[PDB]
């Protein structure tokens, strides 16, 4: 039964540092898109393709 | 008065006062044995329940 516990735990654990990232690429996602292409150094040629 | 037969008397002494220790541990320990081995069974079946959660 212990060794059970064991295996639980490793699971539980492997599960949590896999969910961490979801939230981590969303965000930065969302600030990469915010900041480096909406300044306005962006070319104007790439006005078409991001709007 | 004699040795000889006060040792056939001591013997057997022991031997009463041994099987009377005896004996009552031993009627307590078949007693104990029944009860704690039915305790035991149902500890294992709360050791079995632990196992299906998990």
């Amino acid at each position: 039964n212990e060794r059970l516990e064991a295996i639980l735990s490793r699971e539980q654990n492997l599960l949590e540092e896999t969910r961490k990232l979801c939230m981590n690429l969303k965000t930065n996602n969302k600030k990469r898109l915010t900041e480096k292409l909406i300044q306005k150094d962006l070319h104007p040629v790439l006005n078409k393709a991001m709007e | 008065d004699d040795q000889f037969r006060k040792l056939l008397y001591k013997l057997d002494l022991r031997l009463f006062q041994t099987i009377s220790d005896q004996m009552t541990r031993d009627l307590k320990d078949i007693l104990d044995i029944n009860v704690s081995n039915n305790e035991l069974c149902y500890q294992l079946k709360q050791v079995l329940a632990r196992k299906e959660d998990l």
